[PDB]
């Protein structure tokens, strides 16, 4: 009887509640072997920080534009430093920058910093310190 | 908001005349 | 010497020549009446600045060298707490 | 710093004893724990040492 | 209604009804004492209104339900 | 009040807002003023053919300006007008720029102190605007003066109970 | 000299007497003009005086001192901030000199910038008056 | 209820009272053995300046967040000092601080000051200042 | 003496003591004229005090340092430029003097000007007030 | 440490190292008032960074010189200059500090003022940002 | 030409006043 | 006074406009 003088259904217009997070879960990982871990017969599932350490060996180990199922922000452009392609100092700054921005896209990660880098024969170390909401 | 001010002013003028009686 | 005084209802009768600021009078000849504006200084913040009040509807006459020039009725009052 | 008054976030509750308990323990040259301003802390920082001489002051 | 029963304001019907000469306020010996029980009473409020839910056949959880349903 | 898709009729300050303004506290400036140009005090009846009738004098409002300002309504065959409605006093209004929260709108009332006094008054609001910017908030409001909120309890309304409940 | 700065019964002396001190005064003067004639000016009133004052608080009994039984640095600088911050009328006086009026604080800044732990400061004042309120005619 | 007092108030209209606080009683209480007193038979009431004495005895040894029924202002932080967590001057500070915001809740006291602070040993020493309305 | 900032718990020790420090602080008058007696002038407010520090972050353990354990000038720079960053509401204290109030950081500016690669700053701040909204 | 501008991959590092670098920051604060309570304030948000360059292009080859190789003085502003001129976004990064971000260009000056054919610079950069797009809901 | 841009902003918030409804 | 002046400024203008005549 009455007119919607509204583009759309009455439907579109609920908004669910705004909550929290869902608790972070996924897929177990065997970091040794590469390999996911089974448990009972059955794939086993972890929660909270172990989940984000399996996402973050993940996120690091992929190439950033090399495959096509993947968008143009996933992955890092630590490939492109080896070999000596720029200084030291200009291999530096790049690495930490790197890191940081690719692991900062999920939600679920807060701050990133890359503190310690020492250069010594053809290794490059470096410590990483990752904040979260847990 | 000059705008606002500018017609707040006209308007209590214009109303103050009104009062006084213009021919 | 500009004098203006004020005629409050009850009957009482203030010269506040010593607390105004500023004063306008004009008129126009496509109207039948004249005008006239001032102002005084009154702080409520200072306990020191507080002065009288004169209520909407009270006569106001002003002099100008020992001779009345305008008496007329108070129409708007208005106050702003910064100034 | 001194240990007195540090406050364990590990512990969750400890045996109950009144505040005169207390007091006589640490008069004997105990180390106790105790539940004060909201939190689980030890009472005070003293050793076994008891009796005193002019040689050993209270220091 | 049993919402807006809440402690602050139970206790500040309870120090409005009661006459003394001396002060009321945050600290005081009357202040003390009449709170700690307006606490629990604010508690009590809270099981008041669940009972209602509990006992009928709409919304009884699993042994209540079956109690009325037998 | 055209509210989400609901269309409602309401009367003006039945809501009273919890929020008061308060010159130490949360208030940025105000003006406030009075007028007398819009003053009726004399009422003047004519019939349908514009012939006078009736008059009345309202003497309350004749008390505060000693001039004399005439209305004229015509009633026509099946009407009986009222002239006490018709009569209009002084307005007494205040312009007012503070801190308050997005319950502060068009026909509700709310209460701003008096410094000197601290006499509390009520006032219904007439326009109303509020700014989101550069991470702070402000509302403009315009308001008419209604009455002076009385000390304590006007008619001092007890709650009516028996003696002894049973 | 001495120097003085009193609040009803609550007087302040300053310990250490400054280097200088000045007072600067205006008139207003009004510009206008008319034509072929040029510039003319006419007089609008005298304006409120201002003085400001440097000098330290001591921390410590020196010889040049004025008098004995002052109180701390901060001590003075806790009365003096008070007085700002509640915009209290007060009275200033230099002596053997025709500077006695009411002022009111503009500003306030102290410092430290050496190992002897005394307060450097600065203080504005500016005079206050007071108008006279009408009378009832009898 | 008629009048409009915000830009001047009328000269025949009385003001109807001027607003002042009630003399502050208390019951008394005695501070070598924590107790009220009773005076024949019945609490004894003592007024004005002995009453702020006993209120700020409570207010000083009660902690801040430790009870229910106290609200956030009601208090005192000086349980965490204990033990030298800070340095003597940041303590200094602190306590000179904590004391001055948990008095200053009382509208009958006007003005706290700190003045004297001294260490020896374990102790710590001041003197507080507190002007009342009386 | 000693200078700290601190966020809640968290909490920044300065590892070299500036030169100076100083308080400013004003008060608002509010002017008019009257005729044929002068000017008048009325108090209006106090406004909010500001502080300005300079010194340097430095980089290797000084005989005239306050302490030992500080972080890396680059740590300290970031740490700071993070609260700035999020306007968060800090306290800013100097012992044995009247200064301990809250504040918010207003400017920051570092640079490196020799060969010891110490960093030298200044910081800006300014003290904050809460407003108190009424309510019944 | 070393100095770079590189614009995609196209880079450019500084033969000289200039005496001194600094960053300049801010945040926007904002002003009211409350009547008889004086001012206040509140956060009104991070302002973006600044820095200035100072140095020299060489012509010829210097004991103090950075890196052997590089271009003569006016290849160096040429490129500048058309980087300016075109609004390029930049990433400008000093290595061993904090230092590395996306700039644009605001100012170029140059200058010759001696015997020795060098060209003294100033060059002004500013910070850049990039604000998410927003995305349909599901 | 101040007073052609009071003009047009004057016009503009008479013109958006009248869709809205004025009383 | 800005008022008064902006009020000459329009009047003049709509003097003007009327004379040279108004679809």
């Amino acid at each position: 009887s009455t007119i919607f003088p509204f583009i759309g259904v009455p439907e579109d217009y609920i908004l669910p509640k705004t909550e929290e997070l869902p608790i972070f879960r996924e897929v177990a990982w065997d970091f040794e072997k590469d390999e996911p871990i089974l448990e009972k017969g059955d794939f086993k599932i972890i929660e909270k920080k172990e989940a984000l350490k399996v996402w973050i060996y993940k996120c690091i180990k992929t190439n950033r534009y090399e495959h096509e199922i993947y968008s143009l922000e996933y992955g890092t452009e630590l490939s492109e430093l080896i070999g000596q392609k720029y200084t030291k100092g200009l291999t530096e700054s790049e690495a930490s920058r790197f890191i940081k921005e690719a692991l900062l896209i999920n939600p679920y990660i807060l701050e990133v910093n890359v503190k310690s880098a020492n250069f010594n024969r053809d290794i490059l170390s470096a410590n990483v310190k990752v904040s979260t909401i847990y | 908001a000059d705008i606002e001010k500018i017609t707040s002013k006209l308007v209590a003028s214009i109303q103050l005349a009104q009062l006084g009686g213009v021919l | 010497m500009i004098k203006i005084w004020v005629h409050i209802k009850n009957g009482s009768i203030y010269d506040i020549t010593d607390i105004v600021d500023k004063v306008s009078w004009s008129g126009d000849y496509k109207s039948p009446s004249r005008t006239l504006e001032f102002s005084i200084i009154q702080s409520s913040f200072d306990n020191v600045f507080q002065q009288i009040d004169i209520p909407i509807a009270s006569t106001v006459c002003f002099y100008v060298d020992e001779k009345e020039l305008f008496r007329g009725m108070i129409i708007n009052r208005s106050k702003d707490s910064s100034s | 710093q001194s240990v007195t008054y540090t406050k364990l976030s590990d512990v969750v509750d400890i045996p109950k004893m009144t505040k005169v308990d207390a007091e006589s323990r640490v008069n004997k040259g105990e180390l106790i724990l105790i539940k004060e301003a909201g939190a689980i802390r030890i009472a005070r920082g003293v050793n076994s040492l008891t009796e005193l001489t002019a040689e050993k002051g209270e220091m | 209604m049993y919402s807006d029963q809440t402690y602050e304001v139970i206790k500040n019907r309870t120090l409005e009804n009661i006459n003394l000469d001396i002060y009321k306020g945050e600290g005081s010996f009357l202040n003390n004492m009449v709170s700690g029980n307006n606490l629990e009473l604010s508690k009590i409020y809270l099981e008041l209104s669940k009972m209602h839910k509990m006992a009928f056949i709409q919304d009884t959880y699993n042994q209540f339900l079956d109690k009325r349903v037998n | 009040e055209a509210n989400l898709d609901k269309f409602n009729v309401i009367e003006k300050g039945t809501v009273t807002l919890s929020v008061m303004f308060e010159e130490g506290f949360n208030i940025i400036n105000t003006t406030f003023s009075e007028s007398m140009e819009n003053v009726k005090n004399k009422v003047i009846v004519v019939d349908q053919y514009g012939s006078k009738i009736s008059e009345k004098i309202d003497n309350e409002i004749f008390k505060e300006v000693n001039v004399i300002m005439q209305k004229v309504i015509q009633q026509q065959e099946n009407q009986d007008v009222d002239i006490d409605s018709e009569f209009n006093g002084i307005e007494k209004s205040c312009s007012l720029k503070g801190y308050g929260d997005v319950s502060c709108i068009t026909g509700r009332g709310v209460k701003v102190k008096d410094s000197y006094t601290k006499l509390v008054g009520l006032f219904y609001i007439d326009t109303d605007k509020h700014t989101w910017q550069n991470g702070e908030y402000q509302i403009e409001l315009e308001l008419n003066f209604q009455n002076l909120m009385d000390e304590k309890s006007a008619g001092q309304d007890e709650p009516k109970e028996e003696s002894n409940l049973g | 000299m001495e120097m003085w700065l009193r609040q009803a019964e609550d007087r302040f002396r300053f310990p250490v007497f400054p280097s200088s001190f000045s007072i600067n005064g205006k008139a207003a003067v009004n510009s206008s003009s008319i034509l072929k004639i040029g510039e003319i000016a006419t007089f609008g009133g005298v304006a409120l005086k201002s003085i400001s004052i440097s000098s330290f608080f001591p921390n410590k009994d020196y010889t040049f001192c004025d008098y004995t039984g002052f109180p701390s640095p901060y001590d003075c600088v806790n009365k003096i901030e008070k007085w700002m911050k509640e915009g209290f009328i007060l009275r200033f006086t230099i002596t053997e000199t025709n500077i006695n009026m009411e002022v009111i604080i503009e500003g306030f800044s102290y410092e430290e910038r050496d190992g002897t732990r005394d307060v450097y400061f600065t203080l504005d004042l500016k005079e206050y008056k007071r108008i006279k309120i009408p009378k009832v005619t009898p």
